[PDB]
RNA sequence: UCCCCCGUGCCCAUAGCGGCGUGGAACCACCCGUUCCCAUUCCGAACACGGAAGUGAAACGCGCCAGCGCCGAUGGUACUGGGCGGGCGACCGCCUGGGAGAGUAGGUCGGUGCGGGGGA
RNA sequence: GGUCGCCUCCUAAAAGGUAACGGAGGCGCCCAAAGGUCCCCUCAGGCGGGACGGAAAUCCGCCGGAGAGCGCAAGGGUAG
RNA sequence: GUAGAGCACUGAUAGGGCUAGGGGGCCCACCAGCCUACCAAACCCUGUCAAACUCCGAAGGGUCCCAGGUGGAGCCUGGG
């Protein structure tokens, strides 16, 4: 719902060492502050799997100051597909833009027609104050046939929240399966 | 104007079919039309004239229903 | 097969392959993807080979996504000809692949079932591979 | 040059000595050339014409 | 995006600017006509003689001829002889022409 | 600049009904004519015979002005065009010459066509203008019959400071346009 | 000496697009006419002269905000000059100065220099 | 068998230069206007309108910084 | 103007939305219904590839000024 995580400080000491030290490098910032931080890879993992860019992160500091945060961008090392640096957006009252999950619910007709659900977005951009940052947004996908698609505009949108991206953007859809029946004349031409 | 290529438009009258002396400034000293604005099956009302029908369909041809009804 | 239906030039240079991948480093459509661990030239005949494999594994079902597309022309001199007198001829096409790239990812099927149809998929592939799970990290870019 | 494009020496008039030479087309404009050309010989400007090269 | 008006400016403007010699810009509205001598290096004005400051009136062209002659006196007394003529996006003719012929006869040099 | 009765009709009748209609504030923003470009795009004297201007003399007798030609933009095999051939004519009518032309078409020429039935109303521009065309040429008896030859017509735009097609109609209708609908 | 307009540069979109308002006192624009000088491959549209009834609707001047455009760090990574290393090979990694592009946080409806005019 | 001189781009590793029977294309002309200058105009294109007349003949409207054009190939350049 | 990186331009490109055209329906076959688990331009989204694509861009390299630099350095005229 809203997670706390230990944190500390980076003066300038080598990122490469901190990394092999097992402590992840990081940064936190807003519009008034910028601070080099470092967290803890193990602990960070614990939280971030539950949290992602969706829920709230409370950064606990050595000085004992707590901080309301959203992860802004995570850097991944390519060869490994593993953490190497996070941005921590500390929130003021101002309705920061951010991504909240979507909950697809109600099995579509196409999925009972042996189709599949191509949920393109698992999140959604919104302007919304910290005082009411939502979670599961309702999506009623029960009634979409194969090939049919529901867009962006047609959505619950819990009042006090702004559809901060395109109206006719496409959130999810339903496509045909994969017949080996396809494979036949797939070959022909 | 760049003179030496333009037809000198004197004062002139367009004397029409029924009434209407469409007095103008014409390129000819006197031109003559036979149809005018005022009189037209469009300008002034729907206008009857000849246009009333052609093959009246059908009961409006009258004397229909000779038996008992 | 998979020719790029049209192209700006025909014969392409060879090129090195230094280092780690550029992009394609996160799942994006499926819920499980197949990951390259070593550089390669994957071929139109391999991509096709691996694809067909899974399709025939969960017959009628799933949605296969394919993230690398063979655009580079594999060139080769005929047999019993010596060095020079033109540059080789084109036979087949390939897709450059560095380590970290995703190549296949499937969406919507039993966790067991994807974990096979991507396992079998790897054996049709000329390299080392690891199957991966869609991720908070993955949705984080 | 070729054959439709002829080469030519610009002739003269006010002293009849030639002093220039250039190019022209005889399938385009099939006449005799025309340019003003000061001469080092007469020390005056003169209208010139042509003859083959 | 541009109007033919401002293109003509730049055009006529650009050339003259390349020859280094001083610049007698000629501005002209339906009411009055103005002018000012400019060194374009430092980017400064040497002397400005206008129809409005001179408070002249009585036919637009003949108005200007004086304002031109006015500019020459107010500059000769300063040391300028060499100055090339900017005719704005206006055809050199009549009104602008007058300003020139005035500056010309006043002893100014172009 | 000339005593024409349509110039005076626009003022002493058409101007006000418009201010009472769309309730204007300022006086200039009231809809008003601009030009009548008449395009006699013949396309039939290209590398075809002389005689092209044999209409651009009757075209002068209509419009009071001398028409100036239009050339071939680009070459087309299907039309027989080389980039430079003349195909059509165009006169731009500004000031009082513009008026006096309409003071003859709108109430003498438009009815001189057989099977006439008003004007097409969908054909308004979108930013306040309107146009159509015509085929018959002696539709104004300034062009008398024994000037007989092959009949050709004209494309005609009329240009106004109207800001939408809506109000625009109100102008052209108020200055005598029979509309088919 | 602050303010406002007009001219004209310098800067190179943080200046622009679009939007809301707006100013005719003076300047400026539209504007009045087409006799004259000048002009239209047709037209006083432009360019041109002669003026001054109207109007700031257009254009323009000035204000307003971030829909677009645009500028956009810090942290980190890529790559890398120099120097080394373990692999049978493919390729990887280490010290050392250098260090992006994308992207995030954000910035912006300008800043100005001489001349002229006009009220503090 | 192919090639042989000149031009454009790439190879060429951010000055120049750089090989191969390396990947690609052009030249052996043309113009008394396509040259000089002084003057004026601004595109390709897209949407609406447009008697013939169309995907595009000529026309009108907003739209647009250069994606058109600049004799021919390509590159750089180019509406200030 | 390279490595990187990027997609603003020339092109490639896989899924999705939109959507001219095209095809299968089929209503019907005079024009017209506009319906399509089929194809598919231009466009929008996610996601990518390029020696002859670059909105961007390193380290580096070139070179001129200043300073260090007395070296089997350097510079000019000549003989082998
Ligand atoms: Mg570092
Ligand atoms: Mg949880
Ligand atoms: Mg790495
Ligand atoms: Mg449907
Ligand atoms: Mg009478
Ligand atoms: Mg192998
Ligand atoms: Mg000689
Ligand atoms: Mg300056
Ligand atoms: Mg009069
Ligand atoms: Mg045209
Ligand atoms: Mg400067
Ligand atoms: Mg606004
Ligand atoms: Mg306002
Ligand atoms: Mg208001
Ligand atoms: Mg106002
Ligand atoms: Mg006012
Ligand atoms: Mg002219
Ligand atoms: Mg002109
Ligand atoms: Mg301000
Ligand atoms: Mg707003
Ligand atoms: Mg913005
Ligand atoms: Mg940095
Ligand atoms: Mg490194
Ligand atoms: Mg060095
Ligand atoms: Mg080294
Ligand atoms: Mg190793
Ligand atoms: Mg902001
Ligand atoms: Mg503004
Ligand atoms: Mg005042
Ligand atoms: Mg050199
Ligand atoms: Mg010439
Ligand atoms: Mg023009
Ligand atoms: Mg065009
Ligand atoms: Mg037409
Ligand atoms: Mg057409
Ligand atoms: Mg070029
Ligand atoms: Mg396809
Ligand atoms: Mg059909
Ligand atoms: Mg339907
Ligand atoms: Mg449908
Ligand atoms: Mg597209
Ligand atoms: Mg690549
Ligand atoms: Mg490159
Ligand atoms: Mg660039
Ligand atoms: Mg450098
Ligand atoms: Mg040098
Ligand atoms: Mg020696
Ligand atoms: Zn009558
Ligand atoms: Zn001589």
């Amino acid at each position: 719902m809203e997670y706390r995580l230990k944190a500390y400080y980076r003066e300038g000491e080598k990122p490469s060492a901190l990394r092999r030290a097992g402590k992840l490098p990081g940064v936190m910032y807003n519009r008034h502050l910028n601070r080099k931080v470092y967290v803890d890879l193990v602990e960070f993992d614990k939280v971030f799997r539950q949290a992602s860019i969706h829920h709230v992160i409370v950064l606990e500091l050595p000085d004992g100051q707590s901080l309301p945060t959203l992860v802004r961008q995570v850097n991944l090392d390519k060869r490994r597909r593993r953490p190497e640096h996070v941005d921590f957006f500390v929130l003021s009252d101002e309705p920061v833009e951010m991504y909240v999950p979507l909950r697809f619910v109600g099995t579509p007709a196409g999925v009972r027609a042996g189709g599949v659900l191509q949920e393109i977005h698992r999140d959604i951009l919104v302007k919304v104050s910290p005082r009411n940052i939502p979670e599961f947004i309702e999506v009623d996908v029960s009634g979409l046939e194969i090939g049919d698609s529901l867009h962006a505009s047609d959505l619950k949108l819990p009042p006090g929240v702004e559809l901060a991206v395109s109206p006719e953007e496409t959130i999810a859809a339903v496509v045909p399966p994969e017949d080996v029946e396809k494979l036949a004349e797939e070959a022909a031409a | 104007m760049k003179e030496g290529i333009h037809p000198k438009l004197v004062p002139a009258r367009i004397i029409c079919g029924c009434g209407n002396v469409i007095e103008t400034y014409s390129t000819k000293p006197e031109i003559y039309v036979e149809v005018c604005s005022k009189c037209h099956p469009f300008y002034t009302g729907q206008q009857r004239f000849v246009d009333t029908e052609g093959r009246v369909e059908r009961f409006q041809r009258r004397y229909g229903d000779s038996y008992r009804k | 097969m998979l020719m790029p239906r049209r192209m700006k030039y025909r014969k392409q240079q060879r090129g090195r392959l230094k280092g780690a991948t550029k992009g394609g480093d996160y799942v994006a459509f499926g819920d499980f993807g197949l990951v390259a661990l070593e550089p390669a030239w994957i071929t139109a005949q391999q991509i096709e080979a691996a694809r067909v494999a899974m399709v025939r594994h969960f017959r009628r079902g799933g949605k296969i996504f394919i993230r690398i597309f063979p655009d580079k022309p594999y060139t080769k001199k005929p047999l019993e000809v010596r060095m020079g007198k033109g540059k080789g001829n084109v036979e087949g096409y390939v897709a450059v692949v560095k380590p970290g790239r995703v190549m296949f990812e499937v969406a919507g099927v039993t966790e067991e079932q994807a974990m096979e149809a991507l396992r079998i998929a790897g054996h049709k592939l000329p390299i080392k591979t690891k199957i991966v799970r869609r991720d908070a990290y993955d949705e984080a870019q | 040059a070729s054959e439709v494009r002829i080469k030519l020496l610009l002739e003269c008039t006010e002293c009849k000595r030639r002093n220039y030479a250039t190019e022209k087309n005889k399938r385009n404009t099939p006449n005799k050339l025309e340019l003003r050309k000061y001469c080092p010989w007469c020390r005056k400007h003169t209208v010139h014409r042509e003859v083959k090269i | 995006r541009l109007t033919a008006y401002e293109r003509r400016k730049f055009r006529v403007r650009n050339r003259i600017k390349r020859t280094g010699r001083l610049r007698l810009s000629v501005f002209r509205s339906l009411k009055h006509i103005y002018a000012q001598i400019i060194d374009d290096e430092k980017g400064v004005t040497l002397v400005s003689a206008s129809s409005l400051a001179l408070k002249l009136k009585g036919n637009k062209t003949e108005v200007a001829r004086q304002v031109g002659r006015a500019l020459a006196e107010k500059a000769l007394a300063l040391g300028i002889k060499q100055v090339a003529f900017d005719r704005g996006p206006y055809k050199y003719h009549g009104r602008v022409k007058a300003l020139a012929e005035g500056a010309r006869e006043g002893g100014l040099e172009f | 600049p000339l005593d024409l009765a349509l110039k005076r009709k626009y003022y002493e009748e058409v101007r006000p009904e418009l201010i009472r209609r769309f309730g204007y504030q300022n006086v200039w923003e009231v809809p008003r004519l601009e030009k009548v470009v008449i395009n006699q795009g013949l396309g039939e004297a290209k590398e075809d015979a002389r005689i092209l201007e044999k209409a651009a003399q009757e075209l002068a007798l209509i419009t009071g002005q001398k028409p100036a030609v239009t050339r071939a933009k680009k070459s087309i095999s299907n039309f027989k065009l080389r980039k430079g051939m003349p195909i059509g004519l165009r006169v731009t009518l500004r000031r009082d010459r513009m008026w006096i032309f309409l003071e003859k078409l709108l109430n003498v020429a438009l009815p001189r066509i057989r099977d006439f039935r008003g004007l097409n109303p969908n054909s308004f521009d979108g930013r306040g203008n309107y146009n159509l065309g015509l085929r018959e040429q002696l539709i104004f008896p300034e062009i008398t019959y024994d000037m007989v030859d092959a009949l050709r017509g004209m494309d005609i735009a009329v240009v106004t400071t109207a800001e939408t097609d809506e109000e625009a109609r109100a102008l052209l209708e108020l200055l005598g346009f029979p509309f088919r609908k």
